């Protein structure tokens, strides 16, 4: 799965 | 209708989607991933009889993250440099049940030099016994 980078300066919470 | 024997659950489609692809020459800002997101109905359902508006949620990192779309075909082109997962909204036309359905898309890209990203996936919405109105915009779709 090439997936590319992702930005987790956020909350799923 | 007000005659009701038998309960009738009318179902909306309505699908997410969004496409991926890089430019190996990022923008003045630096961003590499463009993309492109979807929200409709199947083919040959139209939303925009049962829906009135659309809303996306982009992250902060984008200048305003908010599109809306009021339009047909509702969708969002933008670039980054990452993906994330998508609050979006779709808009009901209804006095009734929730007038919004929020669909947390995932938005992933692909990495730079081969990124084949083109995804569409369908939700479900059933309405148990709605009001003629909904009903009726419902079944037009």
């Amino acid at each position: 799965g090439g997936k590319a980078p992702r930005k987790q300066l956020a909350t799923k919470a | 209708g007000s005659h009701m024997a038998s309960s009738c659950a009318v179902q909306v489609k309505l699908e997410l989607g969004h496409r991926a692809q890089v430019r190996k020459k990022p923008t003045v800002e630096g961003f590499t991933h463009d993309w492109m997101v979807f929200v409709r109905g199947p083919e040959h359902s139209n939303i925009q009889h049962f829906v009135e508006k659309v809303v996306f949620h982009l992250h902060e990192s984008f200048p305003r993250p908010k599109r809306v779309c009021k339009d047909p075909p509702y969708k969002v082109e933008e670039s980054g440099y990452a993906g994330f997962i998508l609050p979006i909204e779709v808009y009901f036309k209804n006095k009734e049940e929730p007038r919004k359905v929020r669909f947390d898309y995932d938005l992933f890209l692909h990495l730079e030099g081969h990124p084949p990203v083109n995804h569409l996936r369908c939700e479900k919405l059933t309405f148990n016994n709605p009001t003629e109105d909904f009903r009726r915009k419902l079944l037009k779709a």
